[PDB]
């Protein structure tokens, strides 16, 4: 069985390879693959499109270190819309914005500057639908509703104010049901997940509503002395698997 | 597809239903452990059966258990030690078999079925809770009336202690997960105990 | 168990909805009853379906008629089934109601009850209980904003139910419909939720 | 003979119980009729069952409706079947009555009569006609004392029977139900008793 | 066929063996086995429990001479609740009280000081359910009901006031339907029965309501001269077959 | 499961319905035998058919017989000699075949079908009662009207005597058991003759 102690995983290593990038981290997580699947390329039977897709594998599929966020003792998590975030950056993003249809799984690496001390494991999860919702005036009468900007966080992967607010309405406790790779950070704080996914909607432009949202929300408070460092950054790098796009057209950020 | 699959799910049940806030399950959810010189203090206790305590019910397993009038199956409760690496300390987690009461004693508690946790030895330890029953199946909601229903109690205690270099936090948390064993079954489905609609619609 | 599996759980019949056409009542004075058909509409059913992200639907429909009295009267009710493309009848007498394409069944109240089996209607491989994100490309105003949810794929269509009479009915009819899902294959990890109220049983 | 064997003896239909829902009557003004279902309830049947300690039950249910007049009227009666876990309907209109899980049959009075077949309901391998001793562990007071008998295993559950009408009925309905046991395997030496009265037909 | 004369049975002998005990009596009864079964150990298919049961065979399964009761010309019989009686004594009883579930058949030996003269055969029987009942005020209105103490006679095996009162409501005449080994005592007064039983309830804690009650009620009055001895004791010894218990827990008499 | 199995059952029917008490069947049940110098006195008599006498009906066999309108089968009646070992004495138990009356005579009784009992020789003796009938099946309740119904009579008499050392009781009891032979059948089930409910329930 898995080592009991570590949220871990990985003392040992992890290596992610993609075109024109390889990243290895000693402080890594063992990869957990979504639903025991691995990302694939859309089958002929599967594909309606009838246009030969372009699969720039390397340039597109590779390592983007999109963002770093420092972590406080506790922080409100932010979660990261899959399509947009890459979209902002090229090459992938430019194509993604350009091209109507994007579908692909990707491999995700989250790493922190390794700290033994860190505790208060943080939940990381990917959610396909993730459908956001509001207090609705908190009366519930209000019946309120999305930002476009919210909808497309872009690269930033705009944060969710409250952990259950994270999408949607799903309590921190219950959220676990969607599997997480926790970073206790008690061990090295790193997570690796590959989420091959079969999408609910047979195709999502992802030009619009994002295919996935990657969420990070701390279960347990970081606790620590005055004695040692107040800060540790958390950085996320992800590389998509070979994506499929159709609709060459003009470029729109949309 | 099977509900049982949901039952397995890792998702977390709070050790004991303590509501600092109704809104946030979290407060109960994490259970403090702190350096305490005293020996055999009670970390926490909850009725093992998911229904009674509530945090279990809140969890997928508890929710499902509410669904089915009868459940039989070994339940598993994992505990995770969120404290710092530097910290160490040993704990005792015991199932008190039915027919017993809650031991209210280190010695009494220990004998039952227990594991000894060694922190630093293992960040996390896994408790296991057997299905021990007179009857082949048990009913979901345990009223005062039904003994046959009653699963038993779980209690956590300090085996050794909690200890940390100063420069390290005195206090730490443990998070509780729970699931159902491979062999776990439910019967006698009922109207959704888990959720009642606030209002029905025409 | 048996019960555990989706089919067993699902298989129980449910009351998807009831429609009223009061004879006397000014409402439904006009022949009209049509209903859009949602798998949802059942609060309880909604939650259960919500539990799994996607499913494919095959279903049995059962039709029963009862008055608020609970007494039954003799009406000959023919209700036809519209796809979402269609214009719907405008009125009882409305021409389309004499339609070639909408499934027509003719029944009396008793009936003893009419039953049908009905296919999954979606351009897409599944019905999604939730959508996050617009069906629409264009700019996303605060006004437009209500729009995120919709996932038009999960739009079954309409049943239009027509009464014979040109004139107003003598007697009042209400319809309750029950659905069984003939068989469902559903698989996806998805939490059921209990939480505070954005709205009824709502994540979000 | 043929007659001797249990099945032959048993196979004859019996009237397990009748329930009344008077239209006019204040009682059952509310929609309510539910019945817990006991194999027992028949004095005669009770004795016979008592004869053998344990049996497994498979049964046919037959439903008939008759008024005290004996005349039949047209009602559309849907009665659903609850397990013991469940909350029962609170009222005619009660929400649960629109329930996904309770077996729903829709019938008219005639019917010609509805028939069903129903499984044995017990967590345990059998139904015991008698129990000596408590279902309950805890201290055993004189008050609690009535409690010895119960053997909750022999608790079939409820039929809830619902009428359609929101309003009160015009006409009065009573239900008689008959059970056949589809087939019983029963074996155990157990005396039938004739004795003085602790109570009706009671050993003890 | 069986010897007509004797209620008997046994001039010849009987021997009961159990761990750390063997008992042989010349004045014995030939064993009658219940329902032509013999006590067994619960099958895997049979057992829900999923805990490895403990089967201390010898210490547990052996000879307890629980009680002796002298017999008068006529006496009101007492009947003996199976689980409790052993329960009081160890080793079995201690475990029985300790452990939630007890199920087992046992072998029963009843012996009297042998007396040829004794007559007025006494009925001995075991009844599974035996469900006691009251006069209910003798009006029948009363609807009255159990002692706890009555429920758990303990070792003593508390007596039934009236022979039909013996459980339940079952006339002395009719009672025979449940098979008896009578001790006429016309011959040697001894009975041996092994009652393997398949219990009605798939499991009974027997912590509570006793699995069986062993009853002794005289059919025929002892009749005898002034000439010879007024008294003869009747003693019962029983040894359980290998029992199964589950639920280790703490100890409760309950 | 079969009723017949019940019929076989050993359970005891009283020789003759003599009610010292209604409440206690016992008083009739045991039949005294005592030292009597007279020769060929009548121990007891009952109509062989279970229905008539009543104690039979009280017994399982009688009860069942009541159930079925028709019964055919050899009935067996065992008698057990409860007296003391020291005692001895010989008895005559006779079936008087139908068409006969009750013999009311030692000689008349004896010839019929009889066995001679030797006490001390045998504590217990077994009488057997054949099925002798004009008709293939007989009806359960024997009214004045139906001869075809009528089984016949059984009577017990003193063959030799009853004798005991003084130092031994003068008087002794015999207990009567009865059963149905392997081949015993019933037909034409009726509403429970055996038991009538005091009251029916709605």
């Amino acid at each position: 069985s898995p080592t009991a102690e570590a949220c871990g995983y990985s003392d040992r290593v992890a290596q992610l390879t993609v075109g024109n990038s390889t990243i290895t981290t000693q402080e890594a997580a063992n990869v957990i693959v979504a639903y025991g699947e691995w990302p694939q390329y859309c089958p002929d039977t599967d594909a309606t499109a009838v246009d030969k897709p372009t699969r720039p594998d390397v340039s597109v599929n590779r390592f983007y270190t999109l963002d770093t966020k420092d972590w406080s003792s506790s922080s409100k998590g932010w979660y990261w819309k899959f399509p947009d975030i890459l979209a902002e950056t090229g090459v992938f993003g430019q194509n993604a914005q350009f091209h109507f249809l994007y579908r692909s799984g990707f491999c995700i690496h989250v790493q922190c500057n390794a700290s033994k001390f860190h505790q208060g494991a943080l939940l990381v999860a990917v959610l396909p639908e993730y459908v956001t919702g509001t207090v609705s005036g908190n009366t519930g009468h209000e019946n309120t509703h999305p930002p476009y900007a919210a909808t497309q966080p872009g690269a930033t992967g705009f944060e969710l104010t409250n952990p259950y607010i994270l999408d949607a309405g799903i309590p921190l406790s219950q959220l676990l049901v969607c599997p997480h790779q926790w970073i206790n950070l008690r061990t090295n704080n790193c997570a690796t997940i590959v989420v091959p996914y079969i999408n609910s909607v047979p195709f999502d432009s992802a030009l619009n509503h994002c295919n996935f949202g990657l969420v990070v929300i701390p279960v347990s408070p970081l606790g620590f002395l005055q004695g040692a460092t107040p800060t540790i950054p958390i950085t996320i790098t992800v590389a998509p698997m070979n994506s499929e796009f159709s609709g060459l057209r003009q470029a729109v950020t949309q | 597809r099977n509900l049982l699959e949901l039952c397995q799910i890792d998702t977390i049940m709070e050790v004991n239903n303590l509501t600092t806030n109704e809104a946030t399950p979290m407060e109960r959810l994490r259970i403090p452990v702190q350096v305490q010189t005293q020996s055999g203090e009670l970390c926490a206790a909850f009725k093992a059966d998911p229904g009674l305590d509530g945090p279990w019910q809140s969890t997928m397993v508890g929710q499902l258990c509410r669904y089915y009038t009868q459940w039989s199956g070994s339940l598993k409760i994992t505990f995770m030690f969120t404290g710092s690496f530097m910290a160490t300390g040993k704990m005792l987690i015991a199932y008190t078999p039915p027919g017993g009461s809650l031991p209210a004693n280190r010695m009494q508690a220990m004998l039952g079925t227990h594991v000894i946790w060694d922190f630093g030895l293992q960040s996390s330890v896994t408790l296991v809770v057997p299905w021990i029953s007179n009857t082949h199946y048990r009913s979901q909601a345990t009223g005062s009336f039904f003994d046959y229903y009653a699963t038993g109690i779980v209690s956590l205690w300090y085996q050794t202690n909690f200890v940390v270099p100063i420069g390290a936090p005195t206090t730490a948390y443990i998070v509780v997960l729970g699931s159902a064993q491979k062999n776990f079954t439910m019967r006698l489905c009922r109207d959704t105990s888990e959720l009642t609609q606030a209002a029905e619609y025409q | 168990t048996e019960e555990t599996s989706i089919t067993n759980f699902y298989s129980r019949a449910g009351l998807v909805g009831v429609v009223n056409m009061p004879v006397q009542g000014t409402s439904n004075t006009k022949g009209f009853a049509k209903w859009g058909i949602d798998i949802m509409g059942f609060v309880q059913m909604r939650r259960k379906l919500e539990l799994m992200t996607y499913m494919r639907f095959s279903a049995e429909f059962t039709f029963v008629a009862s008055t608020p009295e609970g007494e039954t009267t003799n009406l000959i009710l023919q209700y036809m089934y519209a796809p979402p493309g269609a214009p719907l009848p405008t009125r009882r007498d409305s021409y389309e109601w004499q339609t070639s394409t909408n499934p027509s069944i003719i029944s009396k109240m008793a009936d003893p009850p009419a039953q049908v089996s009905v296919p999954f209607l979606s351009p897409a491989s599944a019905y999604q209980w939730f959508y996050d994100g617009y069906p629409t490309f264009g700019k996303h105003p605060i006004d437009q904003d209500f729009q995120y949810g919709m996932c038009p794929n999960n739009m079954m269509g309409t049943f239009c139910v027509r009464m014979i009479g040109g004139g107003k009915p003598t007697q009042s009819v209400t319809i309750r419909i029950y659905m069984r899902l003939k068989h469902i294959r559903a698989w996806v990890p998805r939490p059921l939720r209990s939480q505070n109220y954005t709205m009824r049983n709502y994540p979000n």
